[PDB]
């Protein structure tokens, strides 16, 4: 889930 | 020579991007059927979904994940969120028990992430009923099918260390790799984030 750095 | 490779790659992703059918040559995998299951599976562009059928997705994504956002440093909030699921970008996988009832889905985008083309897996999300039957596995192995028939690199996804059950199926079940933009592959004294960034190379 999502899109972390 | 700098804007000539990245020109090869975005053409590869914009060439993925106007597609219109990606499942189209692979029937085999528009039908789940096993324990218990009898889903069928569609890709569509978000822009082809019903409005009720980005609800259901947002709404179980919220469902599933509120807490475990709250608990990483990103926090969740509702608008960035249904905007990150809303972009024109986004394209949706999602599975539909007897052909009628959502019960699964991700989103995932054809993108460039640090200078590879790559399918991006915004999100996994099953219905707690759903689960450990296989059709996430299944899911997850659908995009790995499409990276490959569109010449990507690698799948890629975030998974939140706290959410333990996920990361043991990326990692153990599915062998996915910490990838080299996670946080934890920068720093020789073990930093502290509370997401890795996992990969499976094409
Ligand atoms: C961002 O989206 C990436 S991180 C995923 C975030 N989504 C999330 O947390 C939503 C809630 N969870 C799910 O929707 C679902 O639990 C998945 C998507 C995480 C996994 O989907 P399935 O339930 O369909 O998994 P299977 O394909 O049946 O599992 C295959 C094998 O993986 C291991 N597995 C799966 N869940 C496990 C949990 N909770 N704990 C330990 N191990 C898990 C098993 O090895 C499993 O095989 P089994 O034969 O043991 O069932
Ligand atoms: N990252």
């Amino acid at each position: 889930s999502g899109r972390g750095k | 020579e700098e804007r000539a490779a990245m020109d090869a790659v975005c053409a590869k992703v914009d060439a993925a991007n106007r597609l219109g059918d990606p499942l189209e040559a692979f029937p085999v995998f528009k039908k789940y059927d096993r324990n218990g299951l009898n889903v069928s599976i569609e890709c569509k562009r978000v822009s082809g979904l019903e409005p009720a059928t980005v609800d259901w997705a947002f709404d179980l994504t919220k469902t599933n994940m509120q807490t475990m956002y709250e608990q990483s440093e990103w926090g969740w909030k509702d608008r960035e969120k249904r905007e990150e699921m809303t972009d024109d970008r986004a394209w949706y996988l999602i599975a539909w028990e007897n052909s009628s009832v959502p019960v699964a889905f991700s989103h995932f985008r054809f993108d460039v992430e640090c200078g590879d083309e790559v399918l991006y897996c915004y999100e996994v999300q099953l219905e707690s009923k759903v689960r450990r039957k296989g059709l996430g596995k299944f899911l997850i192995q659908i995009l790995q099918l499409m990276a490959n028939s569109t010449q990507m690199k690698k799948v890629m996804l975030t998974v939140f260390k706290h959410n333990h059950g996920a990361y043991q199926f990326f990692r153990e079940a599915l062998q996915f790799e910490i990838d080299d933009s996670s946080p934890s592959m920068s720093g020789c004294c073990g930093e502290d984030c509370s997401y890795e960034i996992l990969s499976r190379r094409t």
